[PDB]
DNA sequence: TTTTTTTTTTTTTTTTTTTTTTTTT
DNA sequence: AAAAAAAAAAAAAAAAAAAAAAAAA
């Protein structure tokens, strides 16, 4: 086959990346070093190096991918034959910019059959992983003969009797299976037209991809679109069943996860080892003005404290739960929106938009196998993440009491007669609230300005009252900030048109009169891994502070507690202190972190009553 | 039963009022009713019942008029008498402001929300009907949704097919346009909270036992009400 | 390349010439004795601990774990060949199938090996083989010997699965035998007996269950521990098909490590999977020196060892200790369980103690609020089988109920029956039974005659502020966050593994109330009656005294309750009621 | 070998009960 | 705060339309 030989030669030449930037040679070194047998190749590279090869690969996926994989196996054999001998086949995944192939399940028309398609969609079905045999081995006790039979990928006869009718006992251990799964993906409800029902498509996942995507996750699947046949039969209808044989599955949450950036982070941490936390917090939500303490507290929510697992298996949560009660138009919902945009695995929700079994996980019947199955609820999905609950007050109290366990111990215990489980929900809850009566009556105690019972207020470690004080100077400042924001226009990209349906950022005068959001994201992500240890002086300081906080004297006349001070408060201090330590890469919770958390708690837990 | 083909697929969506020109045909599948073959139409022509540069220049010159605001103000509810300020405000709502997304990613809605409280005598439901008939994308509805057409979107999972069916309310259907809510004071608690979120953020966040999501409802609300 | 005759020789050598000094420095030829016992029909399962094999043949163990069914069959056949040369006497015909086996052998185209085994063998996974998470058991480990840990969610009922079907012909009198490997088999209709073949007769033969071979069979679904599920995923469940002597070993909710074979069942050639169980072990709470126990303070030590990181609450822990031990059932039928409800203000470590008891009590269930309600507590109908809820799974255990106050009203009504009747009477549409739930309820709630009158102890916890008391607690808590271990004290707290044995050791010590203490107990009871009357105390209170007093008697392991226990039992009542005031 | 009747499976809908939720005293 | 009525969930049963395999001659 001249065409196939040419394709393989071109692909091998591409993979032979030493004269060029050495990107794919390094990628092959990566895949061999970490012991995986699938390579991911950016299509943009094929377009940049050979447009004919890229077009052929995209328009005729099957044979081109076969040639590419064979060239990949040859190249890995050349670089190392020992590893290359381990795996029968080396697979390939694609990614990049798919000009016209990038579509959704709705736009997926029969025109793309036998082509390469990079679809984006919401996963609806994930079937059980089954081992599909590819090579069977059968042993005959009578004849002592071991017979191997191959099973080509024809996406059938299984031998049982020898030539002279001697029973064959299959050798399961020596047989070769590849794990295989089928999922059903759907077009994102956001981009689907509001009127008609959702449109979906099947996807078939071989090894290395069987469980790369879980139900109810927004994913991008790159693969080949082909037609399935019916079973043997004299008559057939022109109808054909089409699936997307995936070559790569990726989580669209690129936010979920270089030496230059690491060096930048190290230098930024070491430069001023005192006020990095304040500089970050001030830069947390640039569009919003004021609320320095609230921004500080949120910065602690993003970092979070440190979880403690004792020898007895006891669990002490290391996440920080924050509540923001506010008069109308004080940017609490805007802060929740920012947390959604920035914090990874930030699950939004609203008061009555998630009732009972939807907010937390649920249990149903499979309805096909008759077997009970769990249902990842709104918050169990938010494990190791943030849950932004807006309009918290309007929730039915049943839902509220259905959050205490996840808020405190971070696990949801659900059990019906058939099945029982304790799903992991280690999420930090950021709740927004409009105080009873709509607006905050400063001439009433914060206790009666909040309709929540004492226990739930205890659940929240920090409770911020954000009043709509109109101090004319403060109103002038807020108006200046807002109007400057409303005037801002994107640099160069815009010139008076409308919107269709580095450590430090450049200092604009219309936004400043701070640190980059991307740099802030990277620094926060790296800092979140640090695990500081409390110091003896810090422990004594926090203990004394908690002792006074419980003491009546800590509150003067006409000042009331915004929430009861109990054991949790103490942990909050630690957690908050821990958070402040993580901002400085401290690795040791010194006194500065403890006292900063202490002042934060003192500000949060007492309100002056007029 | 209609049967489409290469380019006729998805030229219509359920609910369209259509005129179909096709070949009256029966199924041909390997051959008390006897010899009855289910009949269907082979669709060949579809007509769905209900900007040129000249019109672009027409709009350009219309805007350039010194009193463009006045002519627009007097050109929305000519039949309705009085209420010039209300008509000006409704024109402003129709044109809307500008949506802003700051570099941090936060969005400032550019769609105006208007409310009209008054005695039941004034022509305000008529005004809402005109607004829904004049806005490019617009939907009229009552406080408690409409007739078999909810106000806000809902999500349910088909127990058989197990999909995520999104039953669209007036808000999501009216994305990028106007929703005229008559009797805006008689909503239901769930809908009250939903609109509470939507009118400011422009998004309806719904999380069911299946999935969490945030439908985009960038609608300008025009509400009518009595004391 | 891989012979099996040499493998048979190797396994026979291992079985015949392997030994250990387990029993007080005595070389005893570990597997020779087991073979002898098998030949005498006094033992039915021969567990071949692969650790023993690896001690002298690493490559054989590598091959075994790399290929399971083949070597299982090889070991079975080797044991079959070794049985004749180890039998020393004549068996007494233990069961009918042995009689049929002997008659077949005496009357003796061959008898299938599986028809004459009457002995099972199973591998215990080598120590070098780390137990593998269910989620990571995939195609690459099909047919291998893997060990996986999980929670038994639902186990089917023991049923007879036929291994070798035996038919008898109506003409020749010969027996036809059919080994069974597929889940379903085609019954033979004509006899292949050589006599009828020669005669050319109808040969219509009838299946006989008298001669056929049946084995115990059970199907279970086991989940993943919550500690090993991925961050954004849910626990995965795997099927296990136990058989033979591996049945009736695991109940629902039992934490089990199972070593079996990951084999597919034939349905491209897509195939489901399952684990063919070989070794089942109950782990953690489900798991199955004297000088300190005889100590006077041993009672305090267990109490102080219950959640040591929880400072204070000295009295409460001492009361929960009795709940774990429980009173003694008397059937003149009065329950012997103790129900303690911890009611208090938020953040007084109510939940932590409730969570700690779950990780300590042998059988326990921790249900929180309305997450597991309705059928979560009681049973449901799921052929239609009956599945029990937390109470049933917690039967003869400790059901830790959190936020009891905010529980569904129907669920509270169901509990009322359990804490008095210790049963669950259901008369729903599809359900009409009377379950058995002899479980001790440990309720946690926040601030009731509807609840006070039921629980034997209603401990009220209030974290009233205090300058110095709070400071001590802060030092305690901050220490825990600093070292992950409770603050050191005069005595090292007992480990949970050690504690379970101690508590279990005290269960089977039913003591008796002497006539001497009747006057004391009656005198004590009447006073308790007046205090509530003067300032609720009913006949229940006297029972609470007796159950608590017996609980202490078990701790001291005295078969006769002494006056000190009554005083200590009352002292807890005093603090419990004084907590209310 | 070739038909035929069954077997399934794969969707979809429908009905009863139970449970959960909302409104009223 | 608790009971009465309503609504929704969920599970089991029925229709049925069509594709494939086993038994019959
Ligand atoms: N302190 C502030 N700084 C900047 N913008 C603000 C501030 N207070 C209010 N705003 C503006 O007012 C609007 C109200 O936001 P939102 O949080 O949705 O309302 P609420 O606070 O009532 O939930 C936002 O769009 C925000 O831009
Ligand atoms: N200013 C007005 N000009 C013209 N017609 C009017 C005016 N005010 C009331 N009407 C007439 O009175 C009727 C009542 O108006 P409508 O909008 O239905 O009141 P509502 O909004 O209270 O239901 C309408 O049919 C309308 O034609
Ligand atoms: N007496 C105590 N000793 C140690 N820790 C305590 C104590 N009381 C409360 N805590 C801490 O408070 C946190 C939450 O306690 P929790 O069990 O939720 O309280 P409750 O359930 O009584 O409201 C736990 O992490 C625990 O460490
Ligand atoms: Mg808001
Ligand atoms: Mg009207
Ligand atoms: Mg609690
Ligand atoms: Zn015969």
């Amino acid at each position: 086959d001249v065409e196939l030989r040419e394709a393989q030669r071109d692909y091998l030449d591409f993979l032979d990346d030493e004269e060029d930037q050495g990107i794919y040679q390094s990628k092959v070194r990566e895949l061999i070093s970490d012991n995986q047998y699938r390579l991911i190749v950016n299509v943009n590279d094929l377009r940049r190096k050979n447009e004919k090869r890229a077009n052929r690969l995209l328009n005729n996926a099957f044979e081109e991918l076969v040639a590419f994989q064979r060239a990949l196996k040859d190249f890995v054999a050349s670089i190392d034959a020992t590893y290359a001998k381990q795996y029968e086949e080396f697979y390939v995944g694609l990614e990049g910019s798919f000009g016209s192939k990038h579509v959704s399940p709705r736009t997926l028309t029969s025109c793309f059959l036998s082509c390469v398609v990079c679809v984006e969609g919401i996963v609806t079905k994930c079937s059980l992983v089954r081992p599909k045999v590819v090579r069977s081995v059968h042993y005959c006790p009578a004849t002592k003969k071991t017979i191997e039979r191959r099973y080509s990928d024809l996406t059938s006869v299984y031998p049982t009797k020898d030539e002279e009718n001697n029973p064959l006992e299959t050798e399961y251990g020596l047989s070769v299976y590849k794990d295989h799964q089928t999922i059903t993906i759907q077009e994102m409800p956001e981009k689907a037209p509001a009127g008609q029902l959702p449109r979906s498509v099947d996807v078939i996942l071989d090894d290395d991809l069987v469980d790369k995507a879980k139900p109810g996750d927004r994913v991008q699947v790159v693969g080949t679109y082909r037609c399935l046949p019916g079973k043997k039969g004299g008559y057939t209808s022109g109808t054909f069943r089409t699936v997307l044989i995936a070559c790569n599955v990726k989580q669209m949450s690129k936010d979920a996860q270089s030496a230059e950036d690491i060096a930048k982070i190290k230098k930024f941490s070491k430069t001023r080892s005192k006020d990095i936390f304040d500089q970050l917090a001030k830069s947390l939500a640039p569009s919003i003005h004021g609320h320095d303490y609230v921004k500080k507290a949120i910065l602690c929510l993003l970092l979070g404290g440190v979880e403690r697992d004792l020898e007895n298996g006891s669990h002490i949560r290391g996440d920080i739960n924050i509540l923001l009660i506010g008069d109308p138009s004080v940017a609490k919902s805007q802060l929740l929106r920012y947390v959604l945009c920035t914090a990874p695995r930030a699950i939004p929700t609203t008061g009555r938009g998630s009732s009972g079994v939807g907010l937390t996980a649920a249990v149903t019947t499979d309805q096909e196998t008759g077997e009970r199955r769990l249902e990842a609820g709104a918050m169990v999905l938010a494990d190791r993440g943030v849950v932004c609950i807006d309009e918290f007050d309007k929730m039915s109290d049943m839902d509220r009491t259905a959050i205490h366990e996840v808020m405190e111990q971070g696990r949801v215990t659900i059990a019906k007669a058939g099945i029982h489980a304790r799903l992991n929900a280690r999420c930090s809850v950021l709740a927004a609230a409009n105080p009873v009566y709509g607006r905050y009556d400063q001439y009433k105690t914060p206790m009666e300005n909040i309709g929540l019972q004492d226990s739930l207020l205890s659940r929240f470690d920090l409770l911020f009252i954000m009043l709509d004080q109109m101090d004319p100077e403060q109103d002038r400042e807020i108006s200046d900030h807002v109007l400057r924001m409303h005037r801002y226009r994107a640099p160069g990209e815009q010139d008076g048109d409308a919107m269709p349906l580095q450590i430090y950022e450049k200092h604009d005068n219309l936004l400043h009169g701070m640190v980059s959001a991307a740099f802030m994201k990277k620094y926060i992500h790296v800092a979140k891994i640090i695990k500081p240890v409390l110091t003896q002086e810090s422990a004594t300081y926090i203990a004394e502070e908690y002792s006074r906080l419980r003491s009546q004297d800590s509150m003067s006349s006409d000042t009331a507690r915004t929430s009861p001070v109990t054991a949790r408060t103490l942990e909050t201090l630690i957690r908050l202190a821990t958070a402040h330590a993580k901002a400085r890469m401290s690795k040791t919770v010194d006194l500065q972190d403890a006292e900063e958390a202490v002042e934060l708690v003192q500000y949060a837990y007492f309100k002056k009553v007029l | 039963q209609l049967y489409c083909d290469r380019y006729l697929c998805d030229k219509v969506v359920p609910g369209n009022r259509v005129t179909i020109m096709g070949i009256y045909s029966i199924k041909k599948f390997g051959l008390v009713g006897v010899g009855i073959r289910s009949s269907y139409i082979r669709v060949l022509g579809i007509q769905v019942d209900t900007v040129s540069p000249q019109e672009e220049e027409e709009f350009r010159r219309l805007a350039a008029l010194p009193n463009v605001y006045e002519v627009i103000s007097k050109s929305i509810a000519p039949s309705i008498f009085g209420g010039t300020d209300m008509k000006k405000a409704i024109a402003c709502l129709l044109f809307g402001g500008s949506r802003k997304r700051l570099p941090d990613g936060l969005t400032r809605r550019g769609d105006i929300n208007l409310l009209m409280l008054g005695d039941p005598g004034t022509a305000k439901s008529q005004l809402l009907k005109f607004v829904e008939k004049c806005s490019p994308i617009g939907v009229y509805t009552s406080g408690k949704g409409s007739s078999a057409a909810g106000l806000t979107a809902s999500v349910m999972r088909d127990p058989s097919s197990r999909n995520f069916i999104m039953e669209g309310g007036a808000m999501v259907l009216a994305d990028g346009g106007v929703v005229c809510i008559d009797e805006f004071d008689k909503m239901r608690e769930d809908d009250r909270v939903a609109i509470h979120e939507a009118m400011e953020q422009q998004t309806i966040s719904i999380a069911k036992a299946g999935i969490t999501t945030t439908l985009n409802s960038r609608c300008s609300v025009l509400a009518a009400a009595n004391s | 390349l891989k012979d099996y005759a040499l493998e048979k020789e190797k396994v026979k050598k291992f079985l015949q010439e392997f030994y250990q000094d387990d029993e007080l420095g005595k070389k005893q030829f570990k597997y020779g004795n087991q073979l002898v016992r098998l030949a005498h029909r006094e033992q039915v399962a021969l567990y071949v601990d692969l650790d023993d094999v690896a001690e002298d043949d690493p490559e054989l163990v590598d091959s075994i774990c790399e290929n399971a069914r083949r070597y299982a069959k090889l070991f079975a056949d080797a044991v079959q060949e070794l049985l004749p040369q180890y039998k020393e006497r004549e068996v007494v015909n233990k069961d009918v199938l042995d009689v049929y086996i002997e008659h077949r052998l005496m009357m003796e185209n061959q008898y299938p090996a599986e028809l004459m085994r009457r002995f099972e063998l199973y591998f215990q996974g080598p120590s070098s083989n780390k137990p593998r998470v269910i989620r990571e058991v995939r195609a690459d480990s099909v047919g291998k010997l893997v060990t996986v840990r999980g929670i038994v969610t639902r186990v089917s009922e023991v049923k007879p699965k036929m291994v070798v079907a035996t038919y008898t012909c109506d003409q020749c009198g010969a027996e036809t035998y059919q080994p069974i490997q597929s889940p379903t088999f085609m019954p033979l209709i004509m006899c292949p007996s050589q006599e009828c073949q020669t005669n050319r007769s109808g040969g219509r033969l009838y299946l006989q269950t008298r001669g056929s071979r049946f084995i115990k069979f059970q199907e279970m679904k086991m989940q993943e521990h919550s500690d090993q599920v991925p961050v954004g995923n849910i626990p995965r469940s795997i099927t296990v098909l136990v058989e033979g002597e591996n049945t009736r070993i695991a109940q629902p909710g039992d934490h089990v490590s199972v070593t079996g074979i990951f084999l597919p069942i034939l349905r491209g050639l897509l195939s489901e999977t399952y684990l063919e169980a070989h070794r089942i072990v109950k782990m953690n709470k489900s798991e199955d020196e004297l000088r300190q126990i005889a100590e006077e303070d041993f009672y305090e030590k267990l109490a102080a060892s219950i959640a040591p990181e929880i400072y204070g609450h000295e009295d409460v822990k001492k009361a929960l200790l009795l709940l774990l031990v429980g009173g003694v059932d008397q059937s003149p039928k009065i329950r012997g369980n103790i129900n303690i409800c911890l009611m208090g203000d938020p953040g007084v470590a109510k939940s932590q103690l409730l969570s700690y008891i779950d990780r300590l009590a042998p059988r326990s269930q921790y249900t929180t609020g309305r997450g597991s309600s309705g059928v979560g507590l009681t049973a449901a109908v799921l052929e239609l089988t009956l599945e029990g809820g937390a109470l049933v799974l917690a039967d003869q255990g400790v059901c830790c109920i959190d936020e009891f106050d905010k529980m569904a009203e129907a669920d509270r009504t169901a509990i009322h029956e359990v804490m008095e009747q210790q049963t669950i009477s259901i008369a729903k549409a599809g359900i009409l039974t009377t379950l058995n739930a002899r479980c001790s309820i440990l309720a946690a709630a926040n601030p009731p005659a509807a609840l006070l009158s039921r629980f034997d102890l209603l401990w009220l916890i209030q974290d009233r502020p205090d300058r110095d008391n709070d400071l001590r607690l802060a030092q305690h808590i901050t220490y825990v966050h600093q070292h992950s271990r409770q603050p050191p004290s005069q005595f090292e707290p007992l480990d949970m593994k050690l504690m379970r044995r101690y508590i279990a050791m005290c269960r089977e010590k039913q003591p008796m109330v002497p006539e001497s203490l009747a006057d004391y107990i009656t005198a004590a009871y009447v006073e308790m009656r007046r205090e509530a009357w003067a300032s609720y105390t009913s006949a229940r209170t006297l029972l609470a005294i007796l159950r608590l007093s017996t609980a202490l008697a078990r701790l001291r392991m005295v078969d006769v309750v002494e006056k000190e226990d009554v005083n200590e039992a009352i002292r807890l009542m005093e603090m419990s009621k004084d907590s209310l005031l």
